[PDB]
C-alpha cells in the first residue's frame, strides 16, 4: 500500500520534481554514506591494542584513550578525497545534521502538497513544447508516464469516484 | 481549415461500417465468414468504387461471392484516406490488445 | 563469385549497391512480344544537398552539402517491378515493391537536422521511344510518391497525433488555442518527386545494368509543424533485368 | 580521424604499462613497516 | 636514484598534497576525458536520439534545458551494445546524433572510479592502515557498474542505462519499476532498509556522542572547540552514552564496545546497499520482482484486488506510455 | 525560453547576499589574530 | 543585410580581421557553406584562449 | 458468489444441448489449459495473434462455431483458420499434430472436454476480463 | 443566473488546482475573466442531453468522457482513433448554450463542440483576457492557498 | 541569461573546490 | 512604463558590489 503510495505520488504530483523531496533524498543518501564511510575510517584507522586478530576485545568501555587514529584518518582522507574531517565534534554533529535536516525538507514539500502545491511543470519547456513539435526532454518523456499512471491506475484505486474510461479514451503509445 | 482527416473520417459510414477503402483488415473478424481468407483478398484488391464491386474479384468460388453477398449491408466505402492506408496500416495499424 | 554474410557484416558493404565491371559496355535487347521485369533494382545514394532560403525574393538560392549523421542505413534495395514496352517502344518501369524507403537524416551548416524519407515509393520510370535496345546512353525518367515521414500513429513528445494522441496542449488548460493550431492538428502530407536514372554500364550477357541517379523531393514537414525544405540526392544504381 | 585512434590506442598503451611495470617495481617492499 | 626509480617513488610519495599511486595513474587521465567531456555535452551537446527512432531528445543547456531536465543522452538504440568510439564515426555530428559523448563519459567514468577504490587500498598500505576502507566503497562502485554498464548488457542497449541527468534519472527509475516491479523485489527492500537504517544510526550515533561531550567549553563558545585535533582521550564520555540508550531500549540493546559499534555503522548500509546493486544487476537478467497479480480469488472465481494489482495498474500506464513511438510489436520483451 | 525575467534577480540576490554575510564574518575574524 | 557589425558583434570582427572566419559548424562569414575550418575556428580561439 | 451449476452449464453442440460441468471437472480444464495453452493463450488473448481470442463471442463466429463443446474438442484435434478454409495442425497444437507439439501426447479424450469446458465457463465469471488483455488487468 | 455564482462553479478558482512556483496572481494564468459565455448543454443525435464530467483537483490533466443522466458513458474524445465507438463525429455530438455570451446559440461542427467540451470540465466557461497580463493558461492558487501553505 | 546563470554557479563551485583544498586552515596536533 | 528588464538588475548590483566592499572593509578595521 505504501508502495501504492509513492507511485500516486510520482503520477498526480510528480514528486521527484521537488526540490523539497530532492533535499530529502540527498539527506537520506548523505546519512547512509557518513554512516558507511565512518564505521569504515575508525575500523580501519584502530590501534592495536591487543595481539590478537579480532580487533574487538581490545577495546575497553572506560578506557580513556581514543581507540583509532584520528590523524591518520584526517591524513587519508585528505589526501584521498581532498579535505577530511579534524574535529571529532564538528564530525559527530555533522552526522546528526544532515539526515535530521533532509527529513524536515521533504516533510514541508509533503505540507505543499497537502493543497496540491506541486512542482509538477517549468513553464517555459510547456510552451516550447507546445509551439514546437521536434522539442523534447527527459522533462516532457516523464510526463507522459505520470498521465499514464493516472488513467490507468485511477478508476480502480479511487472507487469511490466511478471513473469510466472506455478503451479508447486511455493514453497509449504504439503497440504496447 | 486545419482539420484531423482521421477524426473527419470517423463522421463517416467509416464510424458505422467495415470501409472497404479505409478499415484495417482485423474488423472482417466481426462477421465470419470474411477473415482471413476473403479479407485477404478485399484489402488486396481495393480500392472499390461501390461497395458492390467486391463480387468482380477474379478468383472467388460462388460460396465465396455469398458470403460476400450475406454481408453486404455491413460494408461502405468512402474517399480513399491516405493517413489510414499508407504504412500499410490495413494490415497492422499498431493495435493489439 | 558472391560473399557471405560473415565475410560482409560490420564492414558497410551491405549498404552500397551492387557494382559492374568498367568493361561492360553492351546492349540489351527488347523483343517487344516478350515482357520482362526488374528482379531487383539497387539505388545507393552517396551525397545529398539541401536547398537554401535566401531571404530577399529574386536572388533564388542554391543547394548547398550536407552532412549524413544516420550512417549506412541509406540505401534503397530489392526492388521489382514490371518493365513494360509501351505501343511508341518506350520502356516503363513500374515498381511493384522492395525495400523503396529509408529515413535519412542530414545536417546543413550551423547544425540544423534536415529528415527525410528518401523514396521511389510507387516508381514509375519511362525511356524515350524506339529504344530497342538498353545502352550506356539510354536514360529513365520517371516520377514517385514521398508518403509523409511519420505514419498516422507517431505521437509527439506532448502526445499530440493524427490517428492517435492528444488533440490539444494539455500543459497549458486555459491557452489560447488558436496559436496553437499548426502544432496542435497533424496533417498528411503526400508529394511526388522526380528522378533520373542514366545507364553507363550494361551486360548484355546478363541483363544486368548499371548507372547514375539524381532525384528531387520535399523533406520532412513535421505533420504539418513547419515547411519542407527541398532535397537533391545523387547517387549509383543497380538493377538486374529478367525475362517474365 | 585514424590520426586520433592512433594517438588513443599509443596514450592508453603507455598508461598501462605504467601501471604494469610500476606494480612490478617492487611495491610490497612500499611500506612504512616491513620491507622486502 | 636511477630515472625510473626517482618516478616510482613520487607516483608512490605520501607526501603529496594528493596521493596519486599506480591506480592513480590510471584514475587522473580517465576522469579527466569523462569530466571534461560529461561538462561540455551538458552545456552544448545537440539532440541525441536514444532510442534509434530517429527523434532526438535535447539534453543540453544551450537546447533549452535548464539544470534539472538537462541530461547526457545514452546512446542510440541502433548501436545497442556495440562500441562507438570516435574514430568508428564518419563524423563528430553523426557521433554527436547517435550519442557517442555518453558511451565516453561512462566508459572513463567507471575505469577512474574502479581505480578510485584501488587506490583507497593502496595508500592505506602506505600509511600502514587496515585495508578494508575500498570495501565500504565498493557498494556505491557497485551500484554505478549495475545502472550504467550490467543493466545495458542484459537488456541488450546503451540506450537502457541509467541517463547523466536530474530527470534521466527519474525516467529510467520509473520505467525500471514498469518492466520489473523493483519495488516488489526483495533486493530493492533490503536497499531501502540499508539507506533508510544507515540514516538512521547516522543520525543515532551523531546525536548520541553530541549528547554525551564532555564541558570543556563555556556557553559563549563553540563546543567543538572542546576538541583538539590529534589529542590521546576521548571527547565523549561513551559510558554515559551507553547508560542513556540502554535505558531508552534496554541495556543489551545498547553498545558499550565502540568497535563493534562502528563495524555496525559501517556493515548495515553497505550490505544493503550491495542487495540492491544485487537488484539492478538481477533484474539486468529480467528475474524480476514478485508478482501476486490476481493471486487472491473468491469461490466463483471472481478476482479480489489487493494493493498489488493496484501497483499493478500503476506499472501498467507506465508500461503503455513509455518510449511511445517505439514499439512495433505487442511485447516490450527487452 | 520564455524564463521568468526576476528568476535572474533572485538567483543573483540568493547567492550574492548570503555570500556576502559570510565573508564579512569572516574576514573581520581573521583580523582579530 | 546582417552583417556582424548590425548585431553587436565586438570580438568577431578581431578575429575576422586576422584571418579566423569560419564555425566548427561549417559556416562562414563570408557566406561560404560547407568548409572545414580546422581547429582555427572561432570556437578553437575561444576555448584555447579559456586554457 | 460461488461456483454453481448454472455458471458451470455450457452449450454441448451447436443444437444449443446443454452440458454440465462438476467443479473437478472445471479445475482439470483450468489444469490442463494452463499446461498445454496459457504460454500463448494466458487471459483469453493470443499472444501470437491479438487480433484472434477465446471470447465467447468471437467462437461465436469461427467458421465451424467453436461456442461449445463439440467445436472446441474438434478444434483440438484439427484446428482450421477463423473462416474454416485450411487446417493448421502445422502451427496449432492439436492431437492431430502431436508429434510436433508433445504436450498433446498424454491429453486424454476427458482432458479435451475439461480444457473445453473451461474456456467456457471462465468469461461467465470473469466477463470482459477474459480476452480483454492488460486494458483490465 | 448571477455570473458571480456561476464564476465560483469553475475548477480556475479552486485554491487546489496551484503550483508551488506557479508565481502571481490567479489572472496571470488562465487570464482576466470578462464574461460569462453561457451555460453549455451537449446532445446527441438522438435527443438525450449528455454531461461532461468534471475534472477532480488532483489531476494536472483529464479525460474528455460525456456520459447521460444515469451516468453511462456515451461519448468522449477518443486518444485511440482506429477502435473509437463513442467519439464526438460518430455520436452527433452538439453544444447549446443558456444564458450568458452566447445565450441561444449551438454549434454543430465537431471541432467546435470539443471545444467547449474541453472547457466544460473546468466547470461553467468563461470569456478570458490573456494578452494583457500575458497569460500562459495554467492554473494558479489563491490567497487561500498561498496563505495556508506558509502557515502550515 | 538563464545558462549563463546555471554555467557561472557550477564554475563558482569549482572554484571554492580548490581553495578548500589548496587553501584550507591546515589542522595541526594537540 | 516599458523600461528596460535589465536595468533593475544592474541598478541592484551597481548599489551592491561597491557597499559590500566597503562594509568588509570597515568591518574589519574595527574588529582589531
Ligand atoms: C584540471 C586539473 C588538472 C590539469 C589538467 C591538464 C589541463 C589540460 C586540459 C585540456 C582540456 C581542453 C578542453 C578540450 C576540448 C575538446 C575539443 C574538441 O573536441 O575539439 C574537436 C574539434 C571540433 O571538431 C569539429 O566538430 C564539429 C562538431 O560540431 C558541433 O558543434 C558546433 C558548435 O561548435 C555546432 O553545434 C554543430 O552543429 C555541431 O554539430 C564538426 O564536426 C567539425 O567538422 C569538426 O572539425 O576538432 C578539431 O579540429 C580538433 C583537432 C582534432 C582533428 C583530428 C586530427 C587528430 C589530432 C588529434 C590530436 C589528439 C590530441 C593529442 C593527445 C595527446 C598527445 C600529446
Ligand atoms: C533514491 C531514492 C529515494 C530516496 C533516498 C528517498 C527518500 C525519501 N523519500 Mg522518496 N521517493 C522516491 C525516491 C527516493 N526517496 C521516488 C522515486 C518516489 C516516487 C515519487 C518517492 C516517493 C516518496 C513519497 C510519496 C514520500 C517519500 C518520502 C521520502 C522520505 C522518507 C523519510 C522516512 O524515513 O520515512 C520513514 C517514516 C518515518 C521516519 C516516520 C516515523 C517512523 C516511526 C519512527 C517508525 C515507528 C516504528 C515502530 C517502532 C513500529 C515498528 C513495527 C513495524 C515496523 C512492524 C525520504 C526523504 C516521504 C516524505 O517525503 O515524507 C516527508 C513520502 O511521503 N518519497
Ligand atoms: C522512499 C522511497 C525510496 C527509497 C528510500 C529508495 C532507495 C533506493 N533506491 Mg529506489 N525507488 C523508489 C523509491 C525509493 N527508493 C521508487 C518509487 C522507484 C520506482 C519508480 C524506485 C526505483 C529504483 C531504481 C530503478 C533504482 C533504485 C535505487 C535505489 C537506491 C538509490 C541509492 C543508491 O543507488 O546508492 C548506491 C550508490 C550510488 C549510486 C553512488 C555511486 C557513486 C559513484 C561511485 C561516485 C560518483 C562521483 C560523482 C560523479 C562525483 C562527485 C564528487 C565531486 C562532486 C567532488 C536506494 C536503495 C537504485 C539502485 O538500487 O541502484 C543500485 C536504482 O537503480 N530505486
Ligand atoms: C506569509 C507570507 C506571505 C504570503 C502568504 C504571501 C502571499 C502572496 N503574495 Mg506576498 N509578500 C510577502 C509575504 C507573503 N505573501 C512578503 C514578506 C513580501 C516581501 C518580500 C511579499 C511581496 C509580494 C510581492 C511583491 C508580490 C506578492 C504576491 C503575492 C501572491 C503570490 C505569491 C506567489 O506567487 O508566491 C510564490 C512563492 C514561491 C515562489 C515560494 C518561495 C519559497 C522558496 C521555494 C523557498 C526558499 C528557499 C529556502 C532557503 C529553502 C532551503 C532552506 C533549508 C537550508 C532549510 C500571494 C497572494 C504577488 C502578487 O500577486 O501581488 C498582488 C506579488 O507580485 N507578495
Ligand atoms: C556543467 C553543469 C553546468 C553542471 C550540471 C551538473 C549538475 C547536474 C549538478 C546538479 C547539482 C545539484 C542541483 C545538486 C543537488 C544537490 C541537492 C539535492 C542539494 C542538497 C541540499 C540540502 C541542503 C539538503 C539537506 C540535507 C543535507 C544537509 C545533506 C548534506 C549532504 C552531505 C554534504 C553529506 C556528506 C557527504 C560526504 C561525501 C561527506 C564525506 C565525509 C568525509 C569527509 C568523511 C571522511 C572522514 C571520516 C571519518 O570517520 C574520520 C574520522 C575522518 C577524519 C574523515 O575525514
Ligand atoms: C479491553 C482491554 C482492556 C484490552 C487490553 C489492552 C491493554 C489494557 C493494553 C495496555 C498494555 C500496557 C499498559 C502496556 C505495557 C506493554 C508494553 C511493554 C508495550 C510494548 C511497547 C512497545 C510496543 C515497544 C515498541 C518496540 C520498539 C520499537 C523497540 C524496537 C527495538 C529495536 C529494533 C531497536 C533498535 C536497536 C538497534 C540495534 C539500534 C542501534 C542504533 C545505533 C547503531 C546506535 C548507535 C549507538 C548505540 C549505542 O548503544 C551507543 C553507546 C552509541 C555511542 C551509539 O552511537
Ligand atoms: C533579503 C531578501 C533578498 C534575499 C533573498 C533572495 C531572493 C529570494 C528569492 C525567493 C523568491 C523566489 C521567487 C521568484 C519568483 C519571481 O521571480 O516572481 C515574482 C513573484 C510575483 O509574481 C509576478 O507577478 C506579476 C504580476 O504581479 C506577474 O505575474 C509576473 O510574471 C510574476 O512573476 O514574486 C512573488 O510573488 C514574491 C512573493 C514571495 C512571498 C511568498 C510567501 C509564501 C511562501 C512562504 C513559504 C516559506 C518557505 C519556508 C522554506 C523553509
Ligand atoms: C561588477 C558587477 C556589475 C556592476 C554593476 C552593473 C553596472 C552595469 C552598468 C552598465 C549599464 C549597462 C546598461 C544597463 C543595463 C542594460 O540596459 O544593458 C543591456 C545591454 C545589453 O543589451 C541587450 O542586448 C540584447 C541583445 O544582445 C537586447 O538587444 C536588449 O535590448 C539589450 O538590453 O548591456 C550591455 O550591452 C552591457 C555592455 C557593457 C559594455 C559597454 C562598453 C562601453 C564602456 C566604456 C565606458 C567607459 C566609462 C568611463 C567611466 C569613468
Ligand atoms: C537453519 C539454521 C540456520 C543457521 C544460520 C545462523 C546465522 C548466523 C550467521 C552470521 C554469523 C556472522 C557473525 C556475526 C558476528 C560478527 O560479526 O562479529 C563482529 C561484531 C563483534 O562483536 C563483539 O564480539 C567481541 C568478542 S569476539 O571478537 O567475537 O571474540 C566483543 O569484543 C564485542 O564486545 C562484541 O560486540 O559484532 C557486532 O558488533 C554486531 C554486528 C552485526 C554484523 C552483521 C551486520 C548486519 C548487516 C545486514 C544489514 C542489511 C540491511 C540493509
Ligand atoms: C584526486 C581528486 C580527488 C577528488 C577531488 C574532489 C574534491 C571535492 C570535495 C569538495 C571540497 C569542498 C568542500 C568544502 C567544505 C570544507 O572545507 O569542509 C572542511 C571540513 C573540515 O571539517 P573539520 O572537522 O576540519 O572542521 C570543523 C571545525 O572547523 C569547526 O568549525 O570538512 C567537513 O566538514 C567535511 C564535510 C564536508 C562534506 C560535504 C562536502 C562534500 C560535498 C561535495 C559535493 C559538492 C556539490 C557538487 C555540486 C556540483
Ligand atoms: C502458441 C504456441 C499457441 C498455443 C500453445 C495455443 N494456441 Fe490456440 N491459437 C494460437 C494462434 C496463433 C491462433 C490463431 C490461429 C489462426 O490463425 O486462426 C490460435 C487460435 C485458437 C483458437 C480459435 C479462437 C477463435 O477466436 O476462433 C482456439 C479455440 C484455440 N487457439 C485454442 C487453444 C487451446 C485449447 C490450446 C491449448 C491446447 C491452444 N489454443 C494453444 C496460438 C496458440
Ligand atoms: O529502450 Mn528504453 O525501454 Ca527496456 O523495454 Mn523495450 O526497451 Mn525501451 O521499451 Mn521498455
Ligand atoms: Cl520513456
Ligand atoms: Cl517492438
Ligand atoms: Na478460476
Amino acid at each position: 500500500a505504501i508502495f501504492r503510495f509513492l507511485l500516486f505520488f510520482q503520477g498526480f504530483h510528480n514528486w521527484t520534481l521537488n526540490p523539497f523531496h530532492m533535499m530529502g533524498v540527498a539527506g537520506v543518501l548523505g546519512g547512509a554514506l557518513l554512516c558507511a564511510i565512518h564505521g569504515a575510517t575508525v575500523e580501519n584507522t584502530l590501534f592495536q591494542d591487543g595481539e590478537g586478530a579480532s580487533t574487538f576485545r581490545a577495546f575497553n568501555p572506560t578506557q580513556a584513550e581514543e581507540t583509532y587514529s584520528m590523524v591518520t584518518a584526517n591524513r587519508f582522507w585528505s589526501q584521498i578525497f581532498g579535505i577530511a574531517f579534524s574535529n571529532k565534534r564538528w564530525l559527530h554533529f555533522f552526522m546528526l545534521f544532515v539526515p535530521v535536516t533532509g527529513l524536515w525538507m521533504s516533510a514541508i514539500g509533503v505540507v505543499g502538497l497537502a493543497l496540491n502545491l506541486r512542482s509538477y511543470d517549468f513553464i517555459s519547456q510547456e510552451i516550447r513544447a507546445a509551439e514546437d513539435p521536434e522539442f523534447e526532454t527527459f522533462y516532457t518523456k516523464n510526463l507522459l508516464l505520470n498521465e499514464g499512471i493516472r488513467a490507468w491506475m485511477a478508476p480502480q484505486d479511487q472507487p469511490h469516484e466511478n471513473f469510466v474510461f472506455p478503451e479508447e479514451v486511455l493514453p497509449r503509445g504504439n503497440a504496447l | 481549415e486545419l482539420v484531423n482527416v482521421v477524426d473527419e473520417k470517423l463522421g463517416t459510414a467509416y464510424g458505422e461500417k467495415i470501409d472497404l477503402n479505409n478499415t484495417n483488415i482485423a474488423a472482417f473478424i466481426q462477421y465470419r465468414g470474411l477473415y482471413p481468407t476473403l479479407a485477404k483478398l478485399i484489402v488486396k484488391n481495393a480500392p472499390y468504387e461501390s461497395v458492390e464491386d467486391v463480387l468482380n474479384i477474379p478468383g472467388l468460388t460462388e460460396r465465396q461471392k455469398q458470403i460476400l453477398r450475406e454481408n453486404l449491408e455491413h460494408f461502405t466505402v468512402t474517399e480513399v484516406e491516405t493517413a489510414l492506408v499508407e504504412g500499410g496500416d490495413r494490415y497492422n495499424n499498431g493495435l493489439y490488445k | 563469385q558472391t560473399l557471405t554474410y560473415d565475410d560482409i557484416v560490420g564492414t558497410g558493404l551491405a549498404n552500397k549497391c551492387p557494382t559492374l565491371d568498367d568493361t561492360a559496355r553492351g546492349a540489351y535487347p527488347i523483343d517487344s512480344s516478350q515482357t520482362y521485369r526488374i528482379a531487383r533494382l539497387c539505388l545507393q545514394p552517396t551525397t545529398f544537398l539541401v536547398k537554401e532560403e535566401p531571404k530577399n525574393k529574386r536572388q533564388e538560392a542554391e543547394f548547398v552539402p550536407t552532412k549524413l549523421v544516420t550512417r549506412e542505413t541509406t540505401s534503397l534495395d530489392q526492388i521489382q517491378g514490371e518493365l513494360k514496352v509501351n505501343s511508341d517502344g518506350s520502356l516503363t518501369f513500374v515498381e511493384e515493391d522492395g525495400i523503396d524507403f529509408q529515413p535519412v537524416t542530414v545536417q546543413m551548416a550551423g547544425g540544423e537536422r534536415i529528415p527525410l524519407l528518401f523514396t521511389v515509393k510507387n516508381l514509375v520510370a519511362s525511356t524515350q521511344p524506339n529504344v530497342t535496345s538498353i545502352t550506356t546512353s539510354t536514360d529513365f525518367k520517371g516520377e514517385f510518391n514521398v508518403p509523409s515521414y511519420r505514419t498516422a500513429n507517431f505521437l509527439d513528445p506532448k502526445g499530440r497525433g493524427l490517428a492517435s494522441g492528444y488533440d490539444s496542449a494539455i500543459a497549458l488548460p486555459q491557452a489560447k488555442e488558436e496559436e496553437l493550431a499548426r502544432a496542435n492538428v497533424k496533417r498528411f502530407s503526400l508529394t511526388k518527386g522526380q528522378i533520373s536514372l542514366n545507364v553507363a554500364k550494361v551486360d548484355g550477357r546478363t541483363g544486368e545494368i548499371a548507372g547514375t541517379f539524381e532525384s528531387e523531393q520535399l523533406s520532412d514537414d513535421d505533420m504539418g509543424a513547419h515547411e519542407p525544405h527541398e532535397v537533391k540526392i545523387q547517387g549509383v544504381f543497380y538493377a538486374s533485368i529478367e525475362p517474365a | 580521424m585514424e590520426t586520433l585512434k592512433i594517438t588513443v590506442y599509443i596514450v592508453v598503451t603507455f598508461f598501462v604499462l605504467l601501471f604494469v611495470f610500476g606494480f612490478l617495481s617492487g611495491d610490497p617492499a612500499r611500506n612504512p613497516k616491513r620491507k622486502d | 636514484a636511477n630515472l625510473w626509480e626517482r618516478f616510482c617513488n613520487w607516483v608512490t610519495s605520501t607526501d603529496n598534497r594528493l596521493y596519486v599511486g599506480w591506480f592513480g595513474v590510471i584514475m587522473i587521465p580517465t576522469l579527466l576525458a569523462a569530466t571534461i567531456c560529461f561538462v561540455i555535452a551538458f552545456i552544448a551537446a545537440p539532440p541525441v536520439d536514444i532510442d534509434g527512432i530517429r527523434e532526438p531528445v535535447s539534453g543540453s543547456l544551450l537546447y533549452g534545458n535548464n539544470i534539472i531536465t538537462g541530461a547526457v543522452v545514452p546512446s542510440s538504440n541502433a548501436i545497442g551494445l556495440h562500441f562507438y568510439p570516435i574514430w568508428e564515426a564518419a563524423s563528430l555530428d553523426e557521433w554527436l546524433y547517435n550519442g557517442g559523448p555518453y558511451q565516453l563519459i561512462i566508459f572513463h567514468f567507471l575505469l577512474g572510479a574502479s581505480c578510485y577504490m584501488g587506490r583507497q587500498w593502496e595508500l592505506s598500505y602506505r600509511l600502514g592502515m587496515r585495508p578494508w576502507i575500498c570495501v565500504a566503497y565498493s557498494a556505491p562502485l557497485a551500484s554505478a557498474f549495475a545502472v550504467f554498464l550490467i543493466y545495458p548488457i542484459g537488456q541488450g542497449s546503451f540506450s537502457d542505462g541509467m541517463p547523466l541527468g536530474i530527470s534521466g534519472t527519474f525516467n529510467f527509475m520509473i520505467v525500471f519499476q514498469a518492466e520489473h516491479n523493483i519495488l516488489m523485489h526483495p533486493f530493492h527492500q533490503l536497499g531501502v532498509a540499508g539507506v533508510f537504517g544507515g540514516a538512521l544510526f547516522c543520525a543515532m550515533h551523531g546525536s548520541l556522542v553530541t549528547s554525551s561531550l564532555i564541558r570543556e567549553t563555556t556557553e559563549t563558545e563553540s563546543a567543538n572547540y572542546g576538541y583538539k585535533f590529534g589529542q590521546e582521550e576521548e571527547t565523549y564520555n561513551i559510558v554515559a552514552a551507553h547508560g542513556y540508550f540502554g535505558r531508552l531500549i534496554f541495556q543489551y540493546a545498547s553498545f558499550n564496545n565502540s568497535r563493534s559499534l562502528h563495524f555496525f555503522l559501517a556493515a548495515w548500509p553497505v550490505v544493503g546497499v550491495w542487495f540492491t546493486a544485487l537488484g539492478i544487476s538481477t533484474m539486468a537478467f529480467n528475474l524480476n520482482g514478485f508478482n501476486f497479480n490476481h493471486s487472491v480469488i473468491d469461490a466463483k472465481g471472481n478476482v479480489i484486488n489487493t494493493w498489488a494489482d493496484i501497483i499493478n495498474r500503476a506499472n501498467l500506464g507506465m508500461e503503455v506510455m513509455h518510449e511511445r513511438n517505439a514499439h512495433n510489436f505487442p511485447l516490450d520483451l527487452a | 525560453m520564455e524564463v521568468n525575467q526576476l528568476g535572474l534577480i533572485a538567483t543573483a540576490l540568493f547567492v550574492l547576499v548570503p555570500s556576502v554575510f559570510l565573508i564579512i564574518l569572516y574576514v573581520q575574524t581573521e583580523s582579530q589574530q | 543585410l546582417n552583417p556582424m557589425w548590425r548585431q553587436g558583434m565586438f570580438v568577431l570582427p578581431f578575429m575576422a580581421r586576422l584571418g579566423v572566419t569560419g564555425s566548427w559548424s561549417g559556416w562562414s562569414i563570408t557566406g561560404e557553406t560547407g568548409i572545414d575550418p580546422g581547429f582555427w575556428s572561432f570556437e578553437g580561439v575561444a576555448l584555447a584562449h579559456i586554457v | 458468489a460461488e461456483l454453481t451449476p448454472e455458471v458451470l452449464t455450457v452449450p454441448l453442440n451447436s443444437e444449443g444441448k446443454t452440458i454440465t460441468l462438476t467443479e473437478k471437472q472445471y479445475l482439470e480444464g483450468k489444469r490442463l489449459f494452463q499446461y498445454a495453452c496459457a504460454s500463448c493463450h494466458v487471459g483469453g488473448i493470443t499472444k501470437t495473434n491479438p487480433s484472434l481470442d477465446l471470447r465467447t463471442e468471437t467462437l461465436a463466429l469461427a467458421t465451424p462455431p467453436r461456442d461449445n463443446i463439440e467445436g472446441l474438442v474438434d478444434y483440438m484435434k484439427n484446428p482450421t483458420t477463423y473462416d474454416g478454409e485450411q487446417e493448421i495442425a502445422e502451427v496449432h497444437p492439436s492431437l492431430r499434430s502431436a508429434d510436433i507439439f508433445p504436450k498433446m501426447r498424454n491429453l486424454t479424450e476427458k482432458d479435451l472436454v475439461a480444457i473445453a469446458g473451461h474456456i467456457l465457463v471462465e468469461p461467465k465469471i470473469l466477463g470482459d476480463k477474459w480476452g480483454g488483455g492488460k486494458v483490465y488487468y | 443566473i448571477p455570473e458571480k455564482l456561476a464564476f465560483y462553479d469553475y475548477i480556475g478558482n479552486n485554491p487546489a488546482k496551484g503550483g508551488l512556483f506557479r508565481t502571481g496572481p490567479m489572472n496571470k494564468g488562465d487570464g482576466i475573466a470578462q464574461a460569462w459565455k453561457g451555460h453549455a448543454v451537449f446532445r446527441n443525435k438522438e435527443g438525450e442531453e449528455l454531461f461532461v464530467r468534471r475534472m477532480p483537483a488532483f489531476f494536472e490533466s483529464f479525460p474528455v468522457i460525456l456520459t447521460d443522466k444515469n451516468g453511462v458513458v456515451k461519448a468522449d474524445i477518443p486518444f485511440r482513433r482506429a477502435e473509437s465507438k463513442y467519439s464526438f463525429e460518430q455520436q452527433g455530438v452538439t453544444v447549446s448554450f443558456y444564458g450568458g455570451e452566447l445565450n441561444g446559440q449551438t454549434f454543430t461542427d465537431p471541432p467546435t463542440v470539443k471545444s467547449y467540451a474541453r472547457k466544460a470540465i473546468f466547470g461553467e466557461i468563461f470569456e478570458f483576457d490573456t494578452e494583457t497580463l500575458n497569460s500562459d493558461g495554467i492554473f494558479r492558487t489563491s490567497p487561500r492557498g498561498w496563505f495556508t501553505f506558509a502557515h502550515a | 541569461m538563464e545558462t549563463i546563470t546555471y554555467v557561472f554557479i557550477f564554475a563558482c563551485i569549482i572554484a571554492l573546490f580548490f581553495f578548500a583544498i589548496f587553501f584550507r586552515e591546515p589542522p595541526r596536533i594537540t
